[PDB]
RNA sequence: ACCUCGAUGUCGACUCAUCUCAUCCUCGAGCUGAAGCAGGUUCGAAGGGUUCGGCUGUUCGCCGAUUAAAGAGAUACGUGAGUUGGGUUCAAACCGUCGUGAGACAGGUUGGUCCCUAUCUAUUGUGCCCGUAGGAAGAUUGAAGAGUGUUGCUUCUAGUACGAGAGGACCGAAGCGAGGACACCUCUUAUGCUCCAGUUGUAGCGCCAGCUGCACCGCUGGGUAGUAACGUGUCUAUUAGAUAAACGCUGAAAGCAUCUAAGUGUGAAACUAUCUCAAAGAUUAAUCUUCCCAUUUCGCAAGAAAGUAAGAGCCGUCAAAGACGAUGACGUUGAUAGGUUACAGGUGUAAGCAUAGUGAUAUGUUGAGCUGAGUAAUACUAAUUGCUCGAGGACU
RNA sequence: AGCGAAAUUCCUAGUCGGGUAAAUUCCGUCCCGCUUGAAUGGUGUAACCAUCUCUUGACUGUCUCGGCUAUAGACUCGGUG
RNA sequence: CAAGGAACUCUGCAAAUUAACCCCGUAAGUUAGCGAGAAGGGGUGCUUAUGUAAAAGUAAGCCGCAGUGAAGAACGAGGGG
């Protein structure tokens, strides 16, 4: 009914959104909501985009959306993806993850889906 | 089949200045206006300071501001506007383009000149 | 924009500093600020020496509109302040000095008089 | 408000006329085995012709 | 008499500069060379129609009978196809452009679709009045206030059929008439039209021969700038 | 004192209205001790309309300032399972009075809590199963429906006619308005939280910047598309036919007279369309245009094994649509959506570097950097190498 | 004595002068005071008041005059009952 | 949330502007204590130097529409009962 939980603001969304991608830069597959899934997609691939040219304004640029992992910490999360992304994905243009719809979950029944990357 | 929806400016064209007198949002011009309003040809030029340009195409409307009997007011213009003659006063240096504080602030009206 | 009890400055020599428009005059819900509009106002700011005494009810025209308006040709010319002048149901003015910046466009209600003992015409 | 009439039974199931439910979609793999969910992944882990995930 | 018009489709307003120092609302509807696709006569159906057709593809992607009704009549094959009432002063198998019919200057009558709102409220569909909140209200305060016309078995204990209520709106064809056209452009084929069309762009937009003022025309004419230096 | 005491909330105010005419104006006409204007009376006509404040809990009431006008009711003195309770009207107390005393006051005063997760009918939309005797796709017509019908000012007509004289016409045309309503985002405003600029402190990125998180989106100022109006543009009519009242003509009965009795006319914001919306579930189940099929064999003389070829449906993608269906468009033969690039537009000289400066800074790189909804290019990603229904014409 | 249409006057919405464009409740005054009036105290009194009322400064979406933004529900789907 | 600012109204209720600090200034009435924080007002940033123990403080320079830049703090006056 009235007051409750302040649930979903645009601040949950973006370091949400962090988190996934940071997690997809790690790992490269993550299992979430279909339009959670085209939502970190879309700023997902305007990263990549980002990811061509990379000057030290870029790098900056490109950090105001990532965070940390286990296997990889900050700085040498970005300079593994500069070192081995940028080259596989430059030529391509475009185009630089995929979702694939998975289905209803036992717990939710929430259409899942997979998002991964592999040029 | 496939349209461009880019007409826009196919339309404008009927409006188009050859000298298009271009300057900022901060700067002091003084546009002429003809009017004959029952039969007489009468060009006020009516002074002032620019406050906001904008433009999107043929619509480009900018407001200027001029005080008249010691009393701002505030006036908007079209760019291409037929029968209007402008030429600028003077050129000066202003940090934004768009300006709500000279609405308010009459105390040393001008504005500082650009190099 | 500007209607019943709008408290205003004077824009003509009567004596009158502050008065508020009381009523609106041609039909009903006007209840709206043009230019021409003759509406009937009282008057509660003045000085001894002005020429109409406080709380009459008396018949004027707003000349200045804060809201601005946006004209036949395509410009919108909008005033920094409101201001109006009493005249006695005729064309010609009560005060005995005319002042502030007005527009040429009132000549379609009127008002010969103000235009040609005005200062200067906008 | 609240209920001023009870439904009898010829009223409840006029009421539940609709609840029946339409039925799914369906593809046919040709790797794996039983007909997988059409615009979904397979038991096999395959979809697109196309195994990207771990055991299912 | 006779009423004449064709469809468009909506792709833009604007303004621009014309004599007597006005500015007048430009839309622009994108309007095809189309083709008269049947003719309803007098003689055999009774009325005066005239269907036409338009919004060609390729015919692969189009409906096979009405393909084949196509090219059993020898016609282009087009994805929208609608009646006109009151139109036999042109014949079967023409093209129709606008210079043929409308001149410039001219009262005429608009037809769109409005913008698709859904259901709302009265207010917003009928003008109503919002509820006060003042000292209090309580959360009661937007809605449609009653329809209480009978207390008492013997005076209306019901409600009324077609009484004001609110709905979906939008989302319908609506006219407006007593349009002045401005001007044509036969390469892009394109018109130039005064006011404004309800619903969204890309839609279909029809325009008739004002069934008020047919034969009566202002002028309107252009200028052009001379500030040269 | 006839229903409702195992409950029919009793004043209003706000919004929402509705109808009748015994019509306030708008319409026409008649009459007048109606020179004109100004009028006054009456009839018919309900198509539309009928303000804001001041007082008071009060409706009613009065006044003011206006409007051409501020008509009456009447529907539980309409409207609480739409709002509120100012008020009388539980529990307190007070002033005054009455009653010796507890106590009484539609005499007055301060304060005193308004219960509701829609079952049917009714109603605004919305679809689904079937039907219209083959399946469809469309396009229609329109029996019955709904919307919707306002008013004022100015100028010319013309100071004309009229009137000695102030005064001052009728009709028509033109422009200007108000309100009512339709839609719009060209311009104007409000909004525009993954946009920009500036700004502020805290915690960290090992440090200075450069940041994110938090502090109402941290704050301030803007602003794309879209969303709305205070802004725009429009409509405010015209006509035909039958008519109220009214005025007629001929005309006898009742040799004259007479609008009527036959005949023979005009005639009103009244009546039918006229304008707009949808409309064959319009079961009286209408009409036309196009395509498809008419394929082994007995039955309950039907076509049963072969189940469209016309297609429809599931699913995906989105939105012009849209609570959710349903709808519109597209499905490797695709620009349908996202991706990338260019562009539009918004913001306003990114950051770094270098120069001079103890420093806020100023300058060149720089109109650069970036930018949610916008445009096109672009199959780069996803719309599956998929599934279900779906064919032979009963009888008069 | 005092106070006098007050928290006190049914007649009465009594004046009068006011603020108030327009005041039956707002103020001072007039005194026909039903049934006022002095320890059920009275007439005032500076300050004080989650007390009541009156006029005004500024202030603004209470209103004129309506609209927009984001959460939570309400809507749809799953478990629940 | 353009503009008005109490006009809806049972009511300036709610809501809104200041509110913190430093410094001028402060009325009437009054039991002389108050009133009073009357009201009304001016400034608060960074940097370079000066000042004492830092700082209130000063001179200059510089920028932002605005510098207790977000934070947390009384909106009043007049009059009556």
């Amino acid at each position: 009914s009235y007051i409750n939980k302040p649930g979903k603001t645009s601040a949950w969304r973006v370091m949400t959104v962090r988190q996934q991608v940071s997690a997809v830069l790690a790992y490269g597959k993550i299992e979430t909501t279909l339009k959670k899934a085209k939502n970190t997609q879309k700023r997902l691939d305007k990263l990549i985009t980002l990811a061509k040219v990379d000057n030290f304004n870029n790098r900056r640029q490109v950090k105001k959306w990532l965070l940390n992992t286990n296997l990889f910490d900050v700085d040498q999360l970005m300079d593994h993806l500069f070192s081995k992304v940028a080259p596989k994905y430059e030529k391509t243009p475009g185009g630089y993850s995929r979702v694939l719809k998975l289905g209803p979950r036992r717990g939710d029944a929430t259409e899942m889906a997979i998002l991964q990357l592999t040029d | 089949k496939i349209n461009k929806q880019a007409l826009i400016d196919l339309v404008e064209q009927k409006q188009l200045k050859a000298y298009v007198p271009e300057f900022s949002a901060g700067d002091e011009v003084n546009v002429a206006i003809k009017l004959k309003e029952k039969e007489k040809v009468r060009i006020q030029n009516f002074t002032g300071t620019v406050l906001r340009r904008r433009g999107k195409g043929i619509s480009e409307t900018f407001i200027v501001r001029k005080t008249t009997d010691g009393i701002p007011i505030e006036k908007n213009f079209q760019i291409h506007n037929p029968n209007i003659s402008i030429e600028l006063k003077r050129r000066g240096k202003v940090r934004r383009a768009y300006i709500s504080y000279m609405r308010e602030r009459s105390g040393k009206a001008a504005k500082i000149k650009e190099r | 924009m500007v209607s019943f009890m709008t408290r205003l400055n004077v824009a003509d020599n009567t004596g009158a500093k502050q008065v508020g428009i009381i009523k609106v005059l041609g039909s009903t819900r006007k209840r709206y600020a043009f230019l021409g509009d003759v509406v009937v106002v009282s008057v509660k700011d003045a000085i001894p020496s002005g020429m109409v005494k406080k709380g009459q009810v008396l018949r004027a025209v707003i000349v200045r509109t804060k809201k601005g308006q946006q004209r036949k040709d395509g410009t919108h010319l909008k005033f920094d302040d409101n201001a109006c002048v009493l005249i006695k149901e005729d064309k010609s003015p009560r005060g005995t000095r005319i002042f502030g910046p007005v527009a040429r466009e009132l000549r379609e209600r009127g008002y010969n008089k103000i235009l040609s003992l005005a200062v200067e015409v906008v | 408000a609240v209920q001023q009439r009870r439904s009898s039974k010829h009223r409840r199931d006029k009421r539940r006329s609709h609840d029946a439910l339409t039925a799914q979609a369906l593809s046919v793999c040709q790797k794996c085995g039983k007909k997988k969910l059409f615009h979904r992944v397979c038991s096999c882990g395959m979809y697109g012709d196309l195994r990207v995930k771990k055991a299912y | 008499m006779e009423i004449r018009g064709i469809f468009g489709v909506k792709v833009g307003m604007s303004q621009v500069f014309t004599t007597n120092n006005e500015r007048l609302p430009i839309t622009v509807i994108y309007c095809e060379p189309n083709q008269v696709a049947g003719v309803k006569t007098e003689a055999k159906d009774k009325y005066s129609a005239t269907l036409l057709s338009f919004d060609t593809v390729e015919n692969k992607k189009l409906n096979k009978p009405q393909q084949g009704f196509f090219e059993k009549n020898n016609l282009k094959p087009t994805k929208h196809l609608q009646e006109i009432r009151n139109m036999t002063g042109f014949e079967m198998g023409q093209q129709i452009t606008p210079q043929n019919l409308f001149q410039v200057g001219e009262y005429v009558d608009v037809s769109a679709i409005s913008k698709g709102r859904g259901f709302t409220g009265a207010i917003k569909r009928w003008n109503f009045k919002i509820g006060p909140l003042g000292h209090g209200a309580g959360y009661p305060h937007r809605f449609q206030g009653s329809v209480q016309a009978g207390r008492g078995g013997a005076s209306a204990q019901r409600v009324f059929k077609g009484k004001k209520m609110s709905g979906h709106y939008g989302h319908e064809k609506v006219t407006v008439q007593n349009l002045r056209i401005v001007g044509f452009d036969e390469a892009n084929m394109l018109v130039l039209v005064s006011g404004a069309i309800a619903g969204p762009e890309g839609g279909v937009v029809l325009i008739r021969t004002a069934k008020k003022k047919p034969g009566v025309v202002k002028p309107i004419e252009l200028a052009v700038q001379t500030e040269k230096a």
